[PDB]
């Protein structure tokens, strides 16, 4: 469908958009808990911690997260990554470079190109765009007709 | 919502792409167990590709393979391979094999995963998990509650 | 214009949509056969194909397909590949990256930012944008105000 | 905001639409000349230069180009890559690629995520697009009811 | 239609590049010709750049070229450069050149081509084919009756 | 104008990163000062980002430095390294170094810039100056005018 998104409740109340229903999966084959590194992206907490050099380097480089299977969808999450494996495979085997690959800068694009590649029409299934200041400002000139 | 425009992304940063674990999806790990999952084969290019975030690992791997002669079997590490960054255990392995050809690829089309680095081949002398990525929107409000 | 599309009919009727004709290009100086080589991007022919330790490996990587000259596309896109050479090695002067380049990134965001770069003007040429559901909803409005 | 622009008057007259206004920034911290080197664009000059082998080489490869404080854009072209490099740095500590990074292609990219990652509120702050031309329409069409 | 919004990117998989031979553009290619549109200069940055499709080569070469102190004076290939995938005649040339410096430049601008890449200079050892790409879309339908 | 729409990007080519220099921000650049904002460090990875226009530099510098056993502290530059493109006056240095470890990352945060490539890092042998870039929305009209 589209990069599913990863929401906050509607502490820490957490809501995943993904649900394999959309696939035989039922009870479960993980853990609940999910504890999780990521690069710190603080700002300037210690006020020159951007910098190369004044940052804590490769041991202290990250943050420790933790995702509570509110929802379920901590196992969702790893039924996702299970699924997504083989079109990742795929994806990789056409690529020639070996180094690397920005799957982050593919989905980007991915994303626009769903909601954008095509053509719109309006007030329908599978583009974006909001008609209810465009109609709200259509019936505000049918009112300024009176007198 | 099920629609295609359910869901916003503002900056490519708000793509993130998890790795998760094999031992997360109660998979044995144990070295001898974990081993029956690699495998040596010719003809196929390693590949690699850059994730964002990954689960604390419950074990990692740390291998040496060579070919009877002291060459490796297993690929030198490229300047972007770092040891996996969060290993409760991890298990050195160090031999050789006696009649074993090409580089080390997984069975089962999992990764091998390094510091936001995923692969199709093992990395000789590199800290590694075994694992699978998936890609989602997470923007810097919901970013910075779950890590802090 | 924006990345020429290759379409099928209206076996394998195929049409393309680049003329050079939109450049002095006249009769035939190319073979009307182009048999050509693609990775294989089968989806489980074999079951576990995916996995790169039981993909085919190097030898048996291609799939084989016939572009046959139906409307003198073959020679149009032999002429195409001529003259996108100027401005590909133009922008390889450029790029500092010796290793590798992805064009196909750089295609996919060029052609977003021409439909979208701009600022669009309904109904209008450069611009995608469909209005037929919209106005036949401002007409399904104006029969509502019957009685 | 958004990349700033950098426009032609309304010789040679240069506007520059970033204000780090919008930050404590007054006087002159800068030199006003701004002299500067880009790689040869240039359009067949010597006919054949497009070819590498034909290109003037490195020592020749680059075209020299001039910048006047005409607004004190210069001093603000200067701050703002004085700003840009924190952002910067905290960019590529994620990064795990050394080699190289394409900021160009993820510019390109975030630009238009910013104007078409969420959904449009017709005629609204922060959306693009152009009812002048519909709206002449919607007219056009309530004139046609005349008899 | 010749309308700048006619023609749908739903993916960016359905981005093609295609690789064309000059041979296919009905260009001599019999080693003592090609080899008059192939030339050494310094001072110019080989680049390459990837692709995805390519036509069938008539002819390709696997040359390697050095310097009278055997020396090659061809760049050693990147991990990314594999021979090109589908030659019919491939001339294997080994040799020396007395007098030259630099690197293997295509003189009229065209690209040597290799197994999904492309390059403004020629890799020693590598199988390639002259050639130039092309860009176009295709979806996965129409791709899918083509190659099958 | 202040508006998010305010701007247009036809194609990623208008899409300019222009470096600018520490001398250009008043900065005293003479080899003894412009040292005191240079450090060895371990623990940071080396990362470069390319760019597609510069200032004219005033000065430059082409260093490189050991360790007292003569092995360089400085990283070897990748092949896209090029040495900077207009250097008014350049500062040969070759020396060694009795304490230190790891590689030489700017203090300020600024950038190492070499030819359309920042570095967070000193490259051995490669003429740099110091700077920071900046991006913006160039159209090639208004390119071609500035240049020409
Ligand atoms: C993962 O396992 C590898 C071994 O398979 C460990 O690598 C070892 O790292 C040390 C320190 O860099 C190396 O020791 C030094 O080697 C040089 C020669 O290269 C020698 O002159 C020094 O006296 C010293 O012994 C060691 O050789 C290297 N081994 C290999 C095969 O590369 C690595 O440290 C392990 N990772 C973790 C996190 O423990
Ligand atoms: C394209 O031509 C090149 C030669 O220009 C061919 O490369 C040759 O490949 C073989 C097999 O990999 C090499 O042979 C082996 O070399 C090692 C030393 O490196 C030696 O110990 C072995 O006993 C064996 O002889 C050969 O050296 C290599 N030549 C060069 C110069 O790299 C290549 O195979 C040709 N491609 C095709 C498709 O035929
Ligand atoms: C920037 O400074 C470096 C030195 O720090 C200069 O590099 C030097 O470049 C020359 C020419 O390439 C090298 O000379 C040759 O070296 C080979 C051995 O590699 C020798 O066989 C030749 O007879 C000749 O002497 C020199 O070694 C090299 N030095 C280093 C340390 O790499 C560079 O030229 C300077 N840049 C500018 C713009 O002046
Ligand atoms: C980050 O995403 C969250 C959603 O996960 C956004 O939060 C909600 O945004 C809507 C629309 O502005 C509001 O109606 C809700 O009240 C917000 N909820 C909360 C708890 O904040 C959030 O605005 C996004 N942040 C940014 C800066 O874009
Ligand atoms: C995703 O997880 C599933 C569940 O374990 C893996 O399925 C295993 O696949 C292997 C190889 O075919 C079998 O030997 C096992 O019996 C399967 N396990 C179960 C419980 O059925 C699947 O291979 C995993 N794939 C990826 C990409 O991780
Ligand atoms: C792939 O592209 C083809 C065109 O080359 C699409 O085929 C036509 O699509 C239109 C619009 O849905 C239909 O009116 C035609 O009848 C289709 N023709 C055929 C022969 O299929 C096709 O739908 C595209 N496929 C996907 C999955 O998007
Ligand atoms: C390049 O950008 C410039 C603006 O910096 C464009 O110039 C103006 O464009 C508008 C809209 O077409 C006109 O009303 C002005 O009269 C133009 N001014 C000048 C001096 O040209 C220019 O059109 C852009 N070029 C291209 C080819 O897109
Ligand atoms: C595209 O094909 C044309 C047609 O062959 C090439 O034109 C040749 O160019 C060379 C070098 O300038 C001349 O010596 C030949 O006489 C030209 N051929 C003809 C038939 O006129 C052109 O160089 C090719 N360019 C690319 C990029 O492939
Ligand atoms: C941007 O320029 C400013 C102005 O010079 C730099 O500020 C200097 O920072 C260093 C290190 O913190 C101080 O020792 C100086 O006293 C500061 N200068 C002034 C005039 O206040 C800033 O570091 C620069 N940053 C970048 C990324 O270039």
């Amino acid at each position: 469908d589209e990069s599913p998104s990863f929401n906050t409740s509607t502490n820490i109340s957490l809501t995943f958009s993904y649900f394999p229903d959309k696939s035989g999966e039922n009870e479960n084959d993980c853990d609940a808990e999910l504890r999780i590194w990521s690069v710190q992206e603080d700002d300037l907490a210690a006020g020159l911690s951007w910098i190369p050099f004044f940052g804590p380097g490769i041991e202290g480089l990250y943050t420790a997260g933790l995702i509570k299977n509110q929802n379920n969808l901590v196992c969702r999450l790893r039924r996702l990554a299970n699924q997504t494996a083989k079109s990742l495979e795929l994806l990789l085997r056409v690529t020639t470079e070996e180094r690397t690959f920005s799957l982050i800068n593919r989905h980007a694009i991915d994303f626009l190109l769903t909601r954008w590649g095509g053509t719109c029409k309006v007030l329908g299934p599978d583009c974006c765009i909001g008609i209810e200041d465009l109609s709200k400002n259509i019936s505000e000139q049918i009112d300024k007709i009176r007198k | 919502v099920d629609s295609v425009c359910s869901g916003t992304l503002q900056k490519t940063e708000d793509v993130h792409l998890m790795g998760f674990t094999l031992s997360g999806q109660k998979v044995a790990d144990s070295p001898l167990e974990a081993s029956k999952r690699w495998a040596f084969r010719t003809g196929v290019p390693p590949k690699n590709v850059e994730y964002t975030e990954g689960e604390e690992a419950k074990t990692c791997y740390n291998i040496s393979v060579t070919d009877p002669s002291g060459k490796s079997l297993l690929l030198d590490p490229p300047s972007n391979i770092r040891d996996y960054p969060k290993c409760k255990t991890v298990h050195h392995i160090q031999g050789q094999n006696p009649h074993a050809q090409g580089i080390a690829l997984h069975l089962w089309g999992a990764f091998f995963l390094y510091d936001r680095v995923a692969s199709t081949t093992m990395y000789r002398g590199k800290v590694f998990t075994e694992g699978n990525i998936a890609a989602m929107i997470v923007n810097k409000t919901v970013h910075r509650m779950i890590f802090s």
